[PDB]
Formats: C-alpha cells, structure tokens, sequence
C-alpha cells in the first residue's frame, strides 16, 4: 500500500492538523524510498519545492552543522532562492508584510532527508527549535536501522530517533518489490532507455535482482549495449546477459570471496 | 515595560492536554474516580494534593518531587494538573533533558531562558517584548513589585528523559532550586540503575546523581487496565467533537494494552479521517483494524524493521 | 569601603535542619555520657574527634586531615559541626558535597578557593569582604538566574588589605573548618590544588567525607582506596562509625520532634522506629513533615498511626523504587 | 596565466610502472596474452575495455570504478594503464588514502588539490608559478574558462587513483560527491586490500571495505585472482630489460617462486641489489648464486614480524 | 641587584626528618649500625656511596639513579640523606609525582619551578628560583642576566640539588622527554626516581607496558637501587629516634606492641601514631605514656588499608 | 650571511658510549673478516649492510630506506653508526629517539622538521643555532625554549640554493636514526612521505623490537605498527643474538676503551652476566666496579669486587620480579 498509505496523511497536511509531526518513510535502503518521497510532492497542489538531502550531510567543512540546518529549511519553503550568514536577517524581516502584499504568495516545503539514522544527538534537537514556526513545513525522513546507538551518548534509541519525537511524527515504510514488481520496473526503464533487448532478457534480468542489487540491472543496460555495439548484433542477446556476469558483481559477494580468501591466507 | 504579550506559548506540547483541567479530590482529602478527565491514579492523585498544601503552606522549602513510572502511565498529566488547582494561569513549561544540547547556546543559557518561562505576573515575556537586556529588566519588574500593581508568583518545572543530562546541569539546577521564588520542579524517569553521563564510572538510581536524591521525593504512577483505558479516548472523542462507535473503543484499547497509550491515542485525527474518505461519520471498526499496519510506532517498526534487514 | 555591616549571607535551607546539636558533649577527660550536647551515640567516633579538637588546640594539627568513612545514612556530616560548636561560639562551617566543583559557571578552582575563602574567620569572614567589592547583588531570583565575575586581583588586594588590620590590632584571625561530603567525586586534577593549600600558616583545616571503599581514582586508571592517591591517603586522620542501633533511634526521633513541633503517640514511635532502620533514617526524618498535615486534615492533631501508614504507601523509598523500576523492566526484555 | 610549468609530478609514484604501453585490447572486445606492457588477468583487462567505450561515450553519469584484490593483483598496473587508451598525455595522480592526517593542514586541502592535479595544462600547476591558497581559485577557474570560450587550450578530465581506502575517514565520502556529480568531474578509480571493516569516523557502523552505500551503488564492482608461476615471470622478465639488467631463465625461476611465499612487490624490489651485487662478483648477468645470497639477507615483510614474535616469547620469560 | 631573598624552603615535608644527618660510613666504605640520624639498612647505603663518589668524580654523565621499593622504607629517607653528604648545604627539592597535573598550570611550568628549587648560589648560598621571587618568558628571561656575570665575575658558585620524585607511575608521556632533554645540559640536578609498582603502562599510550611507567630507552641510563623491609628488633630504634627529636617518653611494650602496626601496615601509618598519642597523656596527668593509649588510639583511627576492608564488607 | 662560524655544536657523550665504531669493516669484494675497528660478529647484517651503502653512491636509494629489527642486545646502533664512516668521513649522523618528538615544548611537526634538517662541512640544521636567534648561553636557558617560525627558513634556504654553485658552501647526505618506531602513530608517517620525496632527504634507518601490533592513532593492525605502504618500499634486515665468545672479544673493547684491567676469571664471570640479564647491563656496571677497587687502591678489579656491585646495582628484570614478589605479598590476603 505505498500508494494507498500514502495518501492517508496526504489529506490531513492540507486539511491543516500536521502541525507538530511530520513524515518518516523508512524501509529498506533505497526501495523507491525518495522516489515516492519526491512522489508526494508531485502528489501536493501547485508548487512544492522538494529536496532530498543526506543524514550525514550535516558533517561538512566549508559549513558548519549548525550552517546545515539554516539552509535546507530554507530551501524547503523557498526563502532561500529570495536570500540566493547574517542575510536571513532582513528577508525574514522584509517579507513579514510581502506575503500579506500579494506579489507571488508563500508555500511550506516537502523536506526530506536520507537516511536521518547518520544523525547525532545535538542535530535531532535543532528539529524541534525549527519546527515551532508557523512557516516550519512538512517534512520527510528515511532510515532502514532499528535499535542503533545514538551518536554523542551512551544510550541507544530504536530509528537512531530521540523517543520522545518518535511519538512525534508519522511513520511510513516502502514495501519491496517482487518479481513481476521488478519486471515491471526495468520494462519501463528499458522502453525508456530504447535498447533493444529479446524478451527472455528481461526475465533473468529479475533473476539477479532478488539476489544482488537493484540498480545492478541498470548499471548493465547501457555497457552490454556496447558489447553488442561490439558484435553489431543491435540486440542484446543471452550471451552478453551471461558473460559481463563474471566480470561485474555486487560488493557482499566479493567481499565474501576475500572472506574465504583471508582466513586460510590466516591458516596455513 | 510594554506589557503587551499576551501569548507567548509552545501550545503543540500541551495541545494534547487541554481536557484536564481538575484533580477530583473532596474536600476532606481522599480522590475521586473519574472528575476532569483524571481516572485511576488513586495512590497517585493524593500525592499531588500533599503538595499542593505543602506548596500553600510555604514548606516546600529545599525539597523535589519525582514521577517514576514508565511510559504511557500519566507522567505528563498530573504535572499538568497541579498548575490548575494552584489557581489558573500558572506558568507550566515541559522540557526534555535532552534538549540542551543545542549547537550555538550554552548549558548555562538554554535553562535560564526556560526557567524564566516559569515565573508569572511572565518573566520570559518581558525580555521578548523588545530583542545583557536580563540585567535592564532587572529594574523593571523591581518597580512593580514596590508598586503593588503585578504580583509574583512561583510555577512548575517540567523535566523529561532525564537520564540525558549529564553531572553538570544538576548542580546548576541543584543551587537555583534554592531561592525564596523559584518554581518548584518535577522529575520524570523510567530508568532503575542507571550510568550518570558526564563520568560514566557514577551509577545510582534514576541516573541522578547522589547529591539530589534524599532531598528528592519519589512517587509511583502504576499501569492501566482496559476499562480505565476505554473511558481515556471517550474523554478524548468528545473533547474533539469525533463520533465513534462502541466496538472503535474496544478495538483501540487494545493496543494500548499491546504497546502504550501515546501511540494509541495519535491514531484518531487520520482514523477520523479515514471515515472521511468513505463520507461516513462514525470511525467503524474497518478504519480502526486498518491503520496499525500501514503505520508504525516505534516498538514494532524496530523489530520488523531490523528483522526483515536481516 | 562599606561592608564591615553584611557580614552573614548565607542558605537558611542548609543549615534548617540539623539544629538540634550544640557541641559533642563530652567531659573534661575525653567520655561521653550518651546524651548531651545534642550528639547521641557511637561514642568512640566521639571521643576520637576530640583529639582532633584536642590537636587543634595544641599547635601540631597543621598538615593533618579528617577523613570520615561510615555507611550512607549514619549521620557522616552530623559530627563535623559539633567540632565547630566545641571550638568556640563563633567558627565558621561550610557544607560542599563532591559534586560541588563541577561548575560550569566557573572553573574547578576558583569555587575551590572560595570554598577555602568562607572557611576563613573575622570579627569586627573572608568570603563576604569579597563579595561586595567585587559586585552589587541582594536581588530576587532575577539576579539567581544571571552570574558575574569575580576580580581575581580584588582577592589579593584584600590579600594586601588584610595586611593591615591583622597585625594592627583591630581585626584577630581565626581559623575555620571547611567540609567535603562524598569525596569520590574530585578528579586528581584538583587533588593537587589541596596539597597546595594546606602548607599556610591561616590555611584552615579540612574534614571529607565518603561512603567508597577501593575503587577506580577519578581522572587516572587505577584502583586505590576511597578514590584518593596514595601520597595523600597518609597524612590523614580516618574514622568509622557503625549503623545505628534502635535505642539510638528514638534517641534522635523525639529530639527530631521539637523542631518540627510535632506532637507524635506511642504508636508511630514503634514503627517509624523499625521503619527507620530498613530504609534509611534520611527516608524516616523526611516522612515526619508530609505526615503531619495529612493529620490536620483528619482533624485532631495527634499522629497515630493511619497517617504514617498511610505516607508510607503514598511515598515510597528510593530503595525500592529501584526495585520497581527494576522490576518492570525486567518484564520488558521478555519480548 | 604562465603556461610554461613542465615538470610538477612525482615521478617515484609513476616509476614502477613504466613498461605500460596499452591494455592488449582486440577489436572483437578481447584482449591478448602479452600486448603493450600487460601480461594475463584478461577479463580484467577486458572490464577496463568495457570501461573505455563508456568513458569515450560519456555514460559514466556520476559514475566510477573500485578495484578489489588482493595485494599484488596489478591493482596499480590497471590504474596507470587507462590514461593512455584515453589518449594525448591524460593527466595522473595517484593519492594513497593516508596521506591525510599531516599536522600541517586539515584533510580537506589534500584532497582538493589531488582534484586540481587531475585535469599541457593542468590546475595545481597553474597556481604554483602565479605566487611567487583558496583565494586564487577563481581567478585561475575564471581565466582558462574564458580561454575555453575563447577557444585557446583543451582541458581533458584525467584519472585519480586513490589508492589504499580502507584507512579514509567519513567526511571525505561526503565531500568528495559534491564535484562528483558534475560533468567536469575527473575519474577516482579506487583500489583495496582490506574487507567487513568499520567505516572510519563511525566507529561501529561496519560496510563492506568500509565505504558506505551512498558510495557502494555508484561504483562498478571487478575481482581478481592471484598470479600462477607460470604467468608471473613475464611481469619479471619485461622489468628486467626496462630495468637493463641481463638475467639467465636458470635464477629467474628461482626468483619467482618467491612470488607466492611473499607478495609481487617483494619479489621485483630486490632486482636492483641483487644485480648490484652480481657487479661485484665481477659478472655481467646474474646467476643462482645471488638470489639465494639476497634473499637470506634482506628480509620480507611477513616473516620479519614471525621471526621476532618467535623468540620474544622466551626472552621476557 | 638583591642578595637576601633567604625566606625559601617550605619544609613541612621534610620537617618529619629532621634526624637525619647524612649518610655516615666509615673510611672502609661500609656501614655502621646506627650513624648520623639513619639507622639500619646496611644494603643500600653503600649504593649511596658508591653513586655520591661518582658525583664530585664527575662520572655522572647523563645518568639517574631509580628506587625500586616498597611503599614506607625510607626512600625519601635515603633520597635525603645523600643531600648532606654533597655538603655545604645543598638544596633539596622532593616533590610528589601527582603535582603535575594541576588547573591554571602549564604541565612545563612546574618542572622549571621544580628544577630552580635544585640550582643553589662572605659567601651566602641562595637558588635561582630565589632571585625568581626576588623580581616577582622574559620575565623569567632577564635573571639568567644577574647570575651568568658571577661565576665570571667570581664571588657566588653552582653547586647541584637533588630532585627526589616520587610516585612515579602517575606521571604521563610527556614529562620524560621534556626530563630526559633537559636530564644532561652540563650542572643539571641529580634526578632521582622511586616509585612501588612493577608492569605499568605509560599513560597515554594504553598498550605499551613497560617496567615501572618508565619509556624503555630512558631507564637503561638508570641505576637501580632496592630496599628491603624491616625487622621489629631494629624497628623499635627510628620511632623512638624520632620521638627522642621531640622529647615524649614512651614504655617498652608499648613500642613493642607498636611494632605490630609497622607489620601489618605500612612505617608511614606506624610514626603518625606519636604526638596524637603521647597528647592524650596529659588528658590522663602523665607526661610519659603507657599501654592503654596506644591501645586506645589504635581502635579510635584506622588506616587507609583497614578503611579499605571494613568499609565494602559493610557496604553489601 | 654572518654564520659561517656554525662550524659544529656536536654531541660527544650521549654517542659517547659508541666511541670505538670506525667503519662498517668490509673487503672489497664485500666481505665480512669478523675483527676490524669494533665490530665483532654479526656478520648476517653486516654483510647485507655493505650491500645498501653501494646502492648509496650509486644514487640507487631513492624511494627506498633502511628498518633494522632487533633485540636489545643485538647492534641495532653500532650497524648504523658503522654505516657513517665508510659513507663519508665526515657525516651527520643523529640518534633521536621515536618519543622525542612527543614534546610539549613543541608539536609533533616542528620537532620532526629540525631533526629532517639535522642530517643535512656544517649541518643545515645547525644554521639555526645563530641565524634565527641567539641561544646557548648558561645551563639556566636549557629550562626555557622560545619558538623559530617557518620563516627563518625560505631565507636561509634561499642563500644555500644559490650558494650551491658558489662553490664555498657544499651540501651532504646524514642518515636519521628513528629509535622505536611503534611509539610514533599515522599522524607523522603522511609527513614522512613528502619528506623522502625531496632530493636532499638523507637516507633512513629506524629501529624495532617488535612484532604485529596495532597501528596507534587508528584501529588495524599490521607488521611493526607501520602501515603496509611504507613496509613496502623498504629493506628489511635483522639481526642474531650475540653468543658468549662473541661478548668475549665485546667486553674487552670498552675496558681497554677505559683504560681498567679486569683479571681473566673476572672476564669470563662478566660476561656470565652480561648474558644472565642484558648486553647493556654489563656496561654500566664496569666504571661501577671501577671506583670500588679506588678505595683499596689494587689498579685491578678481581672477581669478589665485582659481585658487590653486582650484589648491590640490580638489573632491569630482578627489579620486575621483586616488585612482584612484594606485589604478591599485597593481594594475596
Ligand atoms: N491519567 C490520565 N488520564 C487521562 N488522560 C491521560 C492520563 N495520562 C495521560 N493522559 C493523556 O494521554 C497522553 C499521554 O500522556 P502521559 O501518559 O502523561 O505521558 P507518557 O505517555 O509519556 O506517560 C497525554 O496527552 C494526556 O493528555
Ligand atoms: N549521634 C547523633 N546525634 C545527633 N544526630 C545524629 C546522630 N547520628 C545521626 N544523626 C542525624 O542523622 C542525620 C544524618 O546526617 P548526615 O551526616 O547529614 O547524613 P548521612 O548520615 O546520610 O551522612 C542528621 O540529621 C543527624 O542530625
Ligand atoms: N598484468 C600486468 N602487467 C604489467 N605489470 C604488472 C601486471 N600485474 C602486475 N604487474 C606489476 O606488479 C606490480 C604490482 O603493483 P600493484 O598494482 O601496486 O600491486 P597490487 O596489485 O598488489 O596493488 C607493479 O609493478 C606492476 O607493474
Ligand atoms: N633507615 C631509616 N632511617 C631513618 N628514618 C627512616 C628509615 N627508614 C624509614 N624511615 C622513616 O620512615 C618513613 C618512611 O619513609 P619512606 O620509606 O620514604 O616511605 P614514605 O615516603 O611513603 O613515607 C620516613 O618518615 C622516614 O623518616
Ligand atoms: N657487533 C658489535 N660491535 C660493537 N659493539 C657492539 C656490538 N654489538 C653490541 N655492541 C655494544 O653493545 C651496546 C649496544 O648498543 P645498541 O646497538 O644501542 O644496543 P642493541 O645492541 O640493543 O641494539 C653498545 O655499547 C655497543 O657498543
């Protein structure tokens, strides 16, 4: 129900009852996860500016943390293109009557981040302070991790979330895809992509999907095309389907095959 | 100076609260069952009216209250409730023993700009009617004070998962508990033997260190039973003008048995919508067997969460 | 130039409590006779703290130290004031537990030396000449909420204005006792700061207070007794006192009465007797004031015992609030 | 602004590796046994040959290549190759994961620097001769992109090699992203050693070589195998004569049976000494009687530790 | 330009050993029983004499001398008693190793008020850190300019001191090498170390052990010196010394019975248990003292390793 | 411009114990003849040691430096202090240890730095002594340091650049000698790789006792405590225990360095001691023995006057066990 759930909230944010949570749609580490999170805006009224930003985009060096939590809430309104340090304030100082004015009129904004378990302790407290404005929008979180250990104590916490806002805010999971759910998703990223591929070729192409990765199909789409490009075949047939296999894997398994390397290299 | 600042609130806080607005006791000191929205709780609520008189009699001198019960057992209510019988329009102010940790304000300031929310005539106000600026409305309130005309009165402090504060804020918070005004505070645990952060070598009860402990007092909030749960979310419908049916408040007890009460009592203003998006008017019983699933809490996400990542 | 008139600002709740001793009540030859002067029982800590006094007197006490080691609740601080009361009418005492020191409103030591300026005694203390010099303070909890800076050069400018009253004939010095609850709290950082006191001439004398046996020093990796270095466990004095007995108990509960002028009946006396020994005598005191005006409004002020069992189901003890809290989570691990 | 700067690279990093001349590539999309400085590892080689149709293409859209091996699987070999089948001069640098953590300046400066080595005319020679500093930096990236538009010098994005990447810290991979997804961005092509380890600055969230995914799905994956004695004396035998030492085929297989005791590396390390040590027996080759007289002499990585952990335990009782 | 500044030497220390004459051999080289203040002990001594000929030798170059002993032997004892045999009264700074970590204080800063403590001056004798206070980077810069002129100037001498540390296992990484630089420039002090402990690791570095705390390239420009425990038959003499320094007469049996104490616990417990004994004679009318006092104090104070057992057996 | 006058500020008895070191003593045809100017056995380095120094003239080094590994007792100073001689007759060799550059009179660059200069007539690093400030006046300004920045530097490197082809000035390789490596962590190795990238950098010899430890200032573990990229462009060479006729012609050396005599039982009985507990505990007990026979004035030491020190000095390992013994006296009961 990734569409139905969806819109269960979907209709109390324009009703007005938001007010004091916001959205987390967790799930396994990238399952259309920011793609219906993007979603969401495309499925909100006329302009809602989005973003998609990291849990650990925080830990920067030209800014600072606390620079990284000025920008994006800005940016997700925006009032920050109106400003692009101390800039913010006379706009928000400036525009105290211009949204009563009536030149172009104000939106909140559809803020997500990825993956907010590569937070720390000092960073989730800066939500609750930006959150009580009545321009504070809606915002959007991910994680795939339960039980994790909170950065800056000694003290877990189940979604790497303070427990007290894990009462505070609405919880979404993105529910994985099967195998007609995969073939559909490369059919339409192969029609997209106009490649020519035989019709056995999208169904192995699922057949690594429930084992390796995801984009690991995409990744082979454009350089088997090359190989075929090779061949002038024009058509990526079963042959380059099986042999890029041995030259092109996923991490977990090689890594594993250092795994059986290391230890009789740490034996004999 | 200007003394035009009316409302200056976190109202989203207390948002969920505005039903209670009276212990239900006698006269003669025993505790009703259900008055003003408080059930249960019976060897509870005459706790809260001991300090009430204690308050009144002016010898709460040097002592502290703490609420030991675990979560979605009424810490949050009755620390509501003892700013509505001390007269209305008290100061009362919730904060999380984790919020100090801010980015850009020191342990020092983030606590006295949240100890002068609690002080009334507030203290808070009257240094955001104009913007150190503390020390110019040192004055202010001096003149009026002499004057007659505003009158001072002492609030309640409202602190929470306190087991993140650290060996420092609590000798700022154990000296500036000990003036002739400050606001009486109320601690909030669900922690038993606990490891002080600060030191990580200090272990003691309720990780609070064992200076302020035996001048602490210490008051036990038990669980609930569905029969006094069902009448917590009726209270909660008519407060927010929802019709719901009978089998709606046997269904969602439930999970309040299964997980807590906070997960529970959320899940209404969606389920009330739900019934919207049939048109319907009463929350029926597929709107309520349709939501645990499709959202989450915290307990049960982490478990299917972590499992299925496996 | 205007303070010999504000000489005591000090906390009304420290001492608002523990009044009922004046002195240690003892003899000319060193017994005591297990009920005077306020101080009641374990006479042999007694009558060894008036040597301590003794050596105090006599001009060989400098360099030693008071170290006082009992199980939490047997009345640790109890005896320290009772040096004070033995030493004259008018010494100064000021109780700092351990945790004192970690101040984030300033350093860890200049609250150490001003723990060492309120031990330091003058008649017409140190400490109070400091502080009107330096600021202008005698507010309401407007100015407990903001601080200010204390002048370090106004601290020996007194240093040089104490040059003159003292040997003048005006102002006579007199040394204090300064006190230091739960010991193992200070890191070796400032251990060192009280090697570095001790050796003055008007440096005052020094009493702690622990409740730890062996264990791991605060600052560094190595476990040694009472969270102390060695070099400083030996030039100390070290007492111990046993738990109480039940005659003791109600020894202090009906001197525990008159000062919160509470008129209590034989039936309390009993239990709060046996409660007071299963708890903590620190839960049992507390008790005696809520009780009370729970009696008021059962009408007839004299407290039975349907108070007293009453506000002890409504206020638990700590020690099982750490069962409880214990107890309920235990039942949270089982899924 | 002073276009004359000939020589600015470490030639050290590059020296070992000299005798590459080309990936051994066929026009079939197959490679050869011996062609252009490469010897064996073919789909390897072939992987790379992948590569260079999309690099020439240009669908490496925020896209980059690790390499995972074990140590001596031509890890660097690989690495120097591709900037000649990329053509005309294509700038290397290659940059070991801890050559960060100088006391001089943080581990930003390091980096960006590498990233202006990456891309004749280069950036970090640019901004040598104009001193005499992040002030500089947009008044050279302004100048050379007016002469792009005015059409003066072409500016080919070249190879990085970041070598040794389990010991890099976190707030490197999110720093490294942010020029990344450009299309002026240079190829980082890694290489590790090192598996299920801590990615460093977490300190217990583990990741497999410790790169975390937002890396782990913009990376292409290829393994290797080890060498067989067999194929490993051609590495010897074409280093021997771009090193110009004469080598009978009598001490050579001597030598390469050391190969698989000790890494690659040891074993083509002791060919300078070793000649150096024939020239004062007076000869001209060498002969079986000094690879058993070095290698009793200079010692491995491996047994050093092994002989010292074995007598230490008896000395301190 | 100021030549009395003699208000120096804080003592109180050092006040508890005021016996003590020096070292005192005879011209053979060996030890008597009983000489100058010190008294047994016949082992170590001459290890004193063999190191302290070395000195006016010069031989010493670079060189230290460590104490490997117990807790209360009389390492401070020995430590002082070879600043008498350098003559013409030597200064002699003991300090504790635990002084180094202090709040407003540089960790360097303490080591230069320790090392001026050790470098003494009609001839009056004063050290530099004297004409330290006697002008209280430069400003401990311009008093090298007083005293380099004297020397050449020919009036006041450099003679070296003793820097007896003590307890040196809590001393961190650091002030070894600022120690070990600044051990041999060409009249630094006689460096002497002690401490009680065997594999400690140096603090900072959590995994290299090490014999006694000590980086290992140091302590191999070290010599080693033991002292042993000691026997009641001989123990008896230094607490009656010491209380023959202070004019209390004691029984016998008493000193006998007090020599349990210097077996069950430590020397350092056992001389504490004098002058707040001997005053509670003149509570019962004696100036001498009998049996039942040190009977009394001894269950009316307890030391730190009786404090140690009593207390966590009544803890649970 | 003013300092020529730096002819040398050197050390003369912290290396003054390794006085009789004159050569790596090798053939032509580089062989080791096992008794020249010091040098008495180990002939399994010494002969893989005359190998490096020819790739030294031969300019073959670069990119490459020396670890010797070794027990206490086996020559892991006299090896590289032989390799100086023969090298250059007069070449800056300098002894540091790894702690030294844990000072806190500066940081772990600016001690580094000044010791990367002190291997570089005069030493690079010896310009400093008068060309940036005035130091070395009286034994109380050992106490304080005062800090040179790095802009005495660039001047004075701008002199010697182009008074290298003056033809008055001249510069010359020295050789580091990194005592205990594992000390140092992964903060001073990155600064060692732009160190040895220079054309000037001296060659490189550092010293170990250990085996796989940790890599201090992060969490992995290796051969020596040194990351593989630097064990990988190395030569490694280690060393054997002495045996007893081996310390026999050892010990004779610095007795007849010190102008004692020790009977010929009282030779053999010091070098039982000498192999009972350490290599160098039998040299600090010689000149120990050498005042005690000053007092009955017998001009040679005999055997029972060696055993009074040896009864009164211990060694490095009794004075472990005694304290443990003691130690076992405090926690059992
Ligand atoms: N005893 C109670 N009776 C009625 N409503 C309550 C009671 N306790 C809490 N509530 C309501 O349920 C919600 C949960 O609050 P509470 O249980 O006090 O905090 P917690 O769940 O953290 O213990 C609050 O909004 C409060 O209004
Ligand atoms: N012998 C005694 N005489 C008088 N009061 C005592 C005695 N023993 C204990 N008390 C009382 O017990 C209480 C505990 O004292 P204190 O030392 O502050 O606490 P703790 O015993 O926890 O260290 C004090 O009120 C003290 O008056
Ligand atoms: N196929 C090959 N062709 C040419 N040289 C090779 C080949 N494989 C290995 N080598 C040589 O072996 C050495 C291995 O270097 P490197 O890549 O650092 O080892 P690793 O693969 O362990 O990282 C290089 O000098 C390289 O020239
Ligand atoms: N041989 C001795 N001669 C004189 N005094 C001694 C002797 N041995 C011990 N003492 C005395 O006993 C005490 C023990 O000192 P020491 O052994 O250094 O241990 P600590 O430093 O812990 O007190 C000192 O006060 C010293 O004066
Ligand atoms: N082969 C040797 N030739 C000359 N002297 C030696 C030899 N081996 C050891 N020594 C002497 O033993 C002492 C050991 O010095 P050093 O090399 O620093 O210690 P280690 O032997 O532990 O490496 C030195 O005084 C040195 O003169």
């Amino acid at each position: 129900a990734a569409r139905r759930a969806a819109g269960v909230v979907l209709e109390m944010i324009r009703e007005g009852k938001i007010a004091g949570r916001a959205v987390l749609i967790a799930g396994q580490p990238g399952t259309g996860k920011t793609a219906i999170a993007m979603g969401m805006a495309q499925a909100l009224g006329p302009d809602t500016p989005f973003t998609a930003i990291a849990g650990s985009e925080i830990f920067s060096l030209e800014m600072s943390k606390t620079e990284a939590l000025t920008q994006a809430f800005r940016r997700s309104i925006s009032l920050h293109e109106i400003d692009v340090s101390e800039v913010r304030e006379q706009i928000n100082a400036k525009v105290a009557e211009w949204r009563e004015e009536g030149k172009a009129e104000i939106i909140p904004g559809v803020l997500f981040i990825d993956e907010v378990h590569m937070l720390d302790i000092e960073s989730f407290s800066f939500l609750n302070r930006a959150l009580e404005s009545d321009m504070a929008p809606v915002l959007i979180m991910a994680t795939n991790r339960g039980i994790t250990r909170i950065r800056g104590t000694s003290y877990q916490s189940p979604h790497g979330i303070p427990i007290d806002l894990l009462d505070r805010l609405l919880i979404v999971s993105t529910t994985p895809y099967s195998e007609k759910d995969t073939k559909q998703i490369l059919r339409i990223r192969c029609e997209e992509e106009d490649v020519e591929m035989s019709e056995d070729a999208y169904t192995v192409l699922t057949r690594i999907g429930l084992e390796t990765s995801l984009r690991y199909a995409i990744q082979l789409i454009t350089a088997a095309s090359l190989v075929c490009r090779k061949r002038k075949g024009t058509e990526v047939q079963v042959d380059d389907i099986k042999r890029v296999y041995s030259l092109f894997l996923d991490e977990s398994r090689s890594t594993q095959y250092m795994k059986e390397y290391q230890d009789a290299f740490l034996f004999n | 100076k200007i003394e035009e600042v009316k409302s200056t609130t976190k109202t989203q806080r207390i948002a969920s609260h505005s039903h209670v607005k009276g212990l239900g006791l006698d006269e003669s000191g025993l505790a009703k069952q259900a008055a003003s929205g408080l059930v249960g709780q019976e060897n509870a609520r005459e706790a809260c009216g001991v300090i009430v008189e204690l308050i009144k009699s002016k010898k709460m001198a040097g002592r502290a209250v703490l609420l030991a019960g675990p979560p979605g057992t009424g810490k949050t209510a009755l620390a509501l409730a003892i700013a509505q019988e001390l007269g209305s329009k008290v100061p009362f102010c919730p904060m999380v023993g984790s919020e100090v940790y801010s980015t850009e304000i020191k342990k020092t300031e983030v606590l006295m700009e949240n100890f002068r929310r609690a002080i009334g005539l507030t203290l808070h106000d009257l240094d955001v009617a104009n913007a150190k600026l503390r020390g110019e409305i040192n004055k202010v309130v001096n003149k009026y004070i002499d004057q007659g005309i505003a009158e001072l009165v002492p609030g309640v402090l409202f602190v929470d998962e306190v087991h993140m504060l650290d060996i420092e804020c609590f000798t700022y918070l154990h000296r500036a508990l000990e003036s002739s005004i400050a606001p009486i505070v109320i601690f909030a645990s669900n922690r038993g033997n606990c490891v002080i952060r600060g030191t990580e070598d200090i272990t003691s009860p309720h990780g609070i260190p064992l200076d302020l402990l035996d001048r602490v007092m210490i008051i036990r909030t038990m669980l609930y039973t569905p029969q006094e749960m069902k009448q917590i979310i009726k209270i909660r419908a008519q407060t927010e003008g929802i019709n719901i049916s009978e089998e709606a408040l046997n269904h969602l007890g439930e999970i309040g048995t299964k997980t807590t009460l906070r997960y529970s009592v959320q899940l209404l203003t969606p389920a009330n919508l739900l019934a919207k998006i049939n048109g319907k008017d009463s929350i029926e019983k597929e709107h309520v067997e349709e939501i645990s699933e499709l959202f989450y809490d915290a307990k049960s996400s982490a478990k299917i969460l972590a499992d299925q990542q496996d």
